[PDB]
């Protein structure tokens, strides 16, 4: 058994790791407490569970994970929430003045003052694993913290743990709900600090989480709580493989090399089915949730992957899946939509079928549903994400608007453009991969 | 971030200090005596940004300065008068004359150690000090040239925090002196180079809503006051209430402010008050972006706006706010410029103001906010090129080399404005 | 009030219903980077089809069908025919990427005259995928008004000429083509679950032997049309196209 | 169906349709050259603010 550390930075990061680890929770049976009455080896023990939570020799499971954030009134609520007791001190570390939704303020004044010290808690929890595989990091792009503390402390884990895997777990800036007016910003400057420090990135546009809320859920005006719950569920089916037994995506290093061919384009467009709502209903069948793996509308990246090509494509299932349904459902789909490889990758799907069906947490608006999916694929649609982002990035930058914010801080106007040019050479690389 | 020094200097910035208090003290459910008395807690969970902490009594972090002692005396008797630190009351007794060079140079210079004192204690038991907010008036002589002063001495001290103004700027409709316009420009220079945010809150405008719209025949100071005070608590409910939009100071900062000297802004409220029929949601998107509800006598179609944060109270459809606020933007984009995307911010809170069940409240950065530095420039102009009035200024050791670059900073600033609105 | 952009004033179909859309009061042109629009006219090459469908709420349309140039230039045409089971094919010269360009030897000539032609068809594809084929084509007119007759005096020849009509010995082969054609694709580009709309104007280019048997020679996504033809098409383009998502016959509708 | 690996917990398999950085030193540099930058800007400021009041004692 090898362990895995989570690492959740900022508002967004800490928030959705809250709804995470309380999904985690009720999917391993581990109570509020810390307790787990299923867990019959006491103070220790070498699950697949274990990868997640650490022993106490007083039979608490408590998580591998530290959260971060430059101002206490985010943690303060985990400190107080219902799993407070999980949690041990240490985890939750605080300043109290923010980043002022300032990449420069979050990753070189206030950065500095504290990066030191969320490594050495970082190390705290490393120095109890046997074999650590690596890091999971939970963060927003819009954000102060989010962006510009990450980047910082995605250099220095590469430095102090370099053989080690990194995966993030990345909130992608929409209107609908955004803090912010330079997110454009701050996503184009936290992106090119951590694109060579980053395995392998999990995208989740807010857009798309908001208008599945809004659709699906039948939410009039979604919430942060409403958004991370669903967020929480597709975390969950990716992390699954590691906190799970099975043979598909057992460790960090195998998401990579069935992923991420090549190492800069390593952000899988994620589909999830079907997210049905708890106030109504048919039971959706394999066929019919593969085949939603294919619609627009179910993707955490608004994109036409139609018009893009693919370099991987994984199918997660939870619940009740058999392989035989999964064969007669891709045989159908590849015959009646659009799927197109790169010349020198297979056209194929791995498969992972996991039979405890999906999770979802008592008062939430998920229907629980007997079978559903998760679809990771590397597709170069997912680089239109990329092109709106840089678009608005040129649009402000082009007057330097709020430039003098972030040189107030001691960042120099360069950096602006050498990120922007970073981002020039990610965009072409897709253009020339599915041409 | 947490805790906002407030500082009121001068007859304006005392009076419209002393509403203010008065206002929001009641939204937070604190009486004269600072003991609360409210029945929801959304009132206490961030009342420390505006109050400290006594027997569990609240105390406003406000600091009250004058030259003159009169204003000050009718404020500790005003409504609210006990609620204030006794210590925090800093006065003279030579007053400043209208004079601007009275309040920055000579008057002023002598008293402002004793403010900074004040400031200092207040400051220095902060946990985070957010920054500090200051009320005045730029056409007398103690807000003007003492408040500008204290705002320079206070960015020497406190250079990383947040300074934000409430200004009344002057006009011949309801004038006390001819020399506004001097004081006006040479407190607005200060402001360029030493604030964050500037709230501009011209007494034009404020006369003509209550003239015009409230149909009032002849307003007094209270009645454009109670139009001041309600902007004012409106401007600063997203700090004074749990929200993830501009919920401090720095962070309203860095969405308002896309250049540091335009930093000028244009507030609005809706509806206008003086009442049991609310509006709509949509009757409050149209008329808190309506001309006739601008504090800052500008056509905000004469200009562009670069950002823009509207703050809705009550309870209402979340919905309907966000359909009607993306529908204004998408009606008339044309009036926002291409090269800020979504540079329009909503916050909603549940409570309202007194009196009210439903209320908007607008804060522009637009560069229609030129036409009034204009005006300003203009009346200086006009007395200027005679030299008249000067003999006032220059009796306090100040040379016409100063006002002449007064002028032309503003000059500048005007030209900066003018700038973004053709681009 | 619906709004529109205007991305390609070389455009003579759309600079038309650029001006009967301002005609009506309801709908206000913006500039031609401003992203808050209803309906974008949008530049014939390299339109950002990944920047749209992204403001909230606006639904938005355009006038060009996302992936349709693998039907309209011809190297991709000749690929997607013989490589579609759809397709594999009668009516489609045999081309590759004894007179070739396949020449087709016996052209039905204009008598009197010797002449050769070719008929252009005007199709329109709605947001819901509805074939809507102009009722009036044109006939682009020795061999070895302005070179245009229209439907109705081409009619007329053949029945004098042939003793046949144009709908029975032409036209039913134009509306097979054109649905073959245009469904092939259907699952390619249809943009019934996007988050953004699409419609397109389509020009087809046919042909017809001495044995009146009619080939598809090429189709082209950015047609012109012919010059009396302009104002009703242009103004069906709104009615079926525009109006119908943005609320305020001429065509034949290929079912489904 | 490709490497099908059957336990009590689910199953995995793989189908085929068709066969085909800095140091420590240098951040901490960065680090202290964007401190200096801050202070040095910071150190501009308060001289203009000291000429204000020499100006102010002038007056
Ligand atoms: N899905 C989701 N997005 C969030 C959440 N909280 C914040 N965001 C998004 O994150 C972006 C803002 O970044 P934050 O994480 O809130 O800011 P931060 O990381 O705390 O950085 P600073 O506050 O500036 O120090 C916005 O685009 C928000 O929409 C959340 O709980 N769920
Ligand atoms: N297989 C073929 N046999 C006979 N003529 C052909 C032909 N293919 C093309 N043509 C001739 O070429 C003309 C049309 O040219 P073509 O459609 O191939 O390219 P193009 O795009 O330049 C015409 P348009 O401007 O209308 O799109 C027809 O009028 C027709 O006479
Ligand atoms: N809105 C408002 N403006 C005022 C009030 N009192 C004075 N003013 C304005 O302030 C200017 C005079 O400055 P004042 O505050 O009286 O001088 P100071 O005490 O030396 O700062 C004039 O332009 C007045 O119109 C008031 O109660 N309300
Ligand atoms: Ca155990
Ligand atoms: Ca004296
Ligand atoms: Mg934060
Ligand atoms: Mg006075
Ligand atoms: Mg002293």
């Amino acid at each position: 058994m090898r362990e895995c550390i989570s690492i959740h930075v900022g508002q967004a990061g800490v928030q959705i790791g809250n709804a995470c680890w309380e999904l985690y929770c009720l999917e391993h049976g581990i109570q509020p407490d810390g307790q787990m009455p299923s867990d019959k080896t006491i103070g220790g023990g070498d699950d697949s569970f274990n990868t997640f939570f650490s022993e106490t020799g007083a039979g608490k499971h408590v998580p591998r994970a530290v959260f971060v954030d430059l101002e206490p009134t985010v943690i303060d609520e985990v400190r107080t929430g219902t799993y407070r007791q999980l949690f041990h001190p240490e985890q939750l570390i605080t300043g109290k003045e923010d980043a002022a939704n300032n990449y420069a303020r979050g990753h070189y004044t206030i950065g500095k003052e504290i990066i030191d010290l969320v490594l050495d808690r970082i190390r705290k929890l490393a120095d109890q694993c046997t074999g650590l595989q690596g890091f999971l990091v939970f963060h927003s792009f819009g954000g102060g913290t989010g962006s510009g503390f990450t980047s910082l402390l995605m250099e220095r884990l590469s430095v102090d743990y370099g053989k080690k895997s990194k995966l993030e777990f990345s909130i992608y800036p929409a209107p609908q709900v955004s803090t912010a007016v330079v997110e454009p910003y701050n996503s184009i400057l936290t992106t090119h600090t951590t694109l060579e420090h980053s395995d392998c990135a999990f995208m989740v546009d807010n857009e798309a989480i908001y208008d599945i809320c809004r659709r699906n859920l039948d939410i009039e005006r979604p919430t942060y709580t409403n958004l991370n719950r669903l967020i929480s569920q597709i975390v969950s089916s990716i992390t699954a493989s590691l906190r799970f037994d099975g043979a598909l995506n057992v460790d960090l290093t195998e998401f990579q090399t069935n992923l991420v061919p090549y190492p800069r384009i390593h952000f899988p467009l994620a589909t999830y089915a079907p997210v049905i709502s708890a106030e109504k209903h048919e039971q959706l069948s394999v066929a019919e949730i593969t085949n939603a793996c294919f619609e627009p509308a179910n993707q955490m990246v608004k994109c036409d992957p139609r018009h893009g090509k693919y370099m991987a494509c994984c199918l997660l299932y939870r619940g009740d899946v058999v392989p035989k349904d999964v064969n007669a459902a891709i045989a159908t789909i590849k015959t009646k939509r659009s799927i197109q490889f790169v010349d020198w990758c297979p056209t194929g799907f791995k498969v992972g079928i996991n039979y405890q069906p999906p999770t979802v947490v008592p008062g939430g608006d998920l229907a629980k549903v007997q079978r559903a999916v998760c679809m990771l694929s590397n597709t170069t649609a997912i680089a239109e994400a990329w092109a709106r982002l840089d678009h608005k990035f040129d649009l402000m930058y082009a007057k330097r608007a709020f430039v003098h914010w972030y040189v107030g801080e001691g960042m120099e106007e360069g950096e602006f453009s050498e990120a922007r040019e970073d981002m020039a050479a990610l965009e072409k690389d897709y253009e020339e991969v599915g041409v | 971030m947490r805790e906002i020094v407030h500082i009121q200097a001068g007859q304006c910035g005392n009076q419209i200090g002393a509403k203010f208090w008065e206002v929001i003290s009641d939204e937070h459910g604190i009486d004269p005596t600072g003991s609360y008395h409210g029945d929801s807690d959304l009132q206490l969970e961030r009342i420390n940004v505006y109050y400290n902490e006594a027997g569990n009594k609240y105390v406003p972090r406000a600091i009250l300065v004058d030259l003159e002692p009169g204003t000050m005396d009718s404020v500790r008797s005003g409504p609210f008068g006990q609620i204030f630190r006794p210590d925090n009351f800093v006065f003279g007794q030579s007053g400043a004359g209208n004079n601007w060079a009275k309040g920055h140079y000579t008057e002023g210079a002598e008293l402002v150690d004793s403010v900074l004192d004040v400031v200092r204690k207040e400051s220095e038991s902060c946990d985070c000090l957010q920054g500090f907010q200051l009320t005045h008036s730029l056409g007398g002589g103690t807000g003007s040239g003492m408040g500008t002063l204290l705002i320079s001495k206070i960015r020497e001290e406190y250079p990383d925090r947040i300074m934000n103004t409430f200004s009344v700027m002057p006009s011949p409709k309801v004038s006390d002196t001819v020399v506004e316009p001097y004081n006006a420009t040479l407190s607005v220079h200060q402001l360029v180079e030493n604030t964050d945010e500037t709230y501009c809150i011209d007494n034009e405008a404020l006369y003509d809503i209550c003239f015009r719209t409230l149909k009032l025949t002849t307003p007094t100071y209270g009645d454009l006051n109670h139009l001041v005070s309600a902007t004012m608590s409106g401007v600063t409910t997203c700090l004074r209430f749990p929200g993830q939009l501009n919920a401090d100071l720095r962070k309203l900062a860095v969405n308002m402010v896309p250049f540091p000297r335009l930093h000028f802004f244009m507030p609005g409220f809706a509806p206008l008050t003086s009442q049991y029929r609310a509006l709509t949601v949509p009757e409050l998107t149209q008329q808190m972006f309506d001309s006739k509800n601008m504090m800052a006598a500008c056509d905000p179609r004469h200009g562009r706006y670069l950002t823009v944060a509207a703050i809705f109270r009550g309870r209402m459809s979340m919905k309907e706010v966000d359909e009607q606020m993306l529908n204004v933007q998408n009606k008339n984009s044309s009036y926002f410029v291409e090269w800020i995307p979504n540079n329009v911010k909503t916050a909603v809170c549940d409570i309202p103001p007194r009196g009210l069940k439903m209320s908007a409240t607008f804060i522009g950065n637009s560069t229609a906010i030129q036409e009034l530095f204009k005006r300003i420039s203009e009346q200086f102009t006009a007395m200027f090129r005679r030299k008249a009035f000067l003999h006032w200024y220059t009796g306090e050791g100040m040379d016409e080399m100063e006002f002449t670059e007064a002028e032309s900073n503003m000059n500048d600033l005007v030209s900066e404005y003018q700038q973004y609105q053709d681009a | 009030m619906y709004t529109f952009v205007v991305r390609d004033e070389n455009s003579s179909v759309y600079a038309e219903v650029s001006r009967l859309l301002l005609a009506t009061g309801q709908w206000k042109r913006l500039r031609k980077d401003n992203p808050r629009f209803n309906l974008m006219l949008g530049e014939r090459n390299r339109l950002p089809f990944g920047r749209l469908g992204h403001e909230p709420g606006l639904v938005q349309l355009v006038n060009y069908y996302r992936g349709a140039d693998k039907l309209c230039r011809k190297a991709s045409l000749v690929k997607l025919i013989k490589t579609s089971p759809e397709l594999s094919c009668t009516w489609f010269p045999e081309s590759y990427v004894n007179v070739w360009i396949k020449y087709l030897e016996k052209p039905l000539l204009l008598e009197p005259g010797h002449r050769k032609f070719d008929i252009r068809s005007w199709v329109l594809v709605d947001h819901l995928y509805n074939i809507y084929l102009y009722r009036e084509g044109v006939l682009r007119t020795p061999y070895n008004e302005g070179n245009e007759m229209f439907f109705e005096e081409f009619n007329q020849y053949l029945m004098d000429a042939l003793n046949t009509t144009l709908e029975n010995s032409i036209l039913l082969q134009i509306k097979h083509i054109i649905r073959s054609c245009l469904m092939c694709i259907e699952p390619a580009i249809s943009t019934k679950h996007l988050h953004y709309q699409s419609f397109q104007l389509f020009g087809f280019d046919f042909m017809v032997d001495e044995e009146l048997k009619v080939w598809l020679i090429e189709v082209n996504g950015a047609p012109a049309c012919a010059q009396k033809l302009y104002a009703e098409l242009c103004q069906g383009i709104v009615d079926v196209a525009i109006s119908s998502v943005f609320p305020l016959s001429i065509f034949i509708k290929l079912h489904h | 169906v490709i490497e099908l690996n059957k336990c009590t917990s689910g199953q995995s398999f793989e189908v085929i349709l068709k066969p085909p950085d800095p140091s420590l030193e240098e951040i901490q540099k960065k680090l202290e050259a964007a401190e200096e930058r801050r202070k040095y800007q910071e150190a501009e400021l308060l001289k203009h603010l000291a000429e204000k009041r020499e100006h102010e004692r002038e007056v």
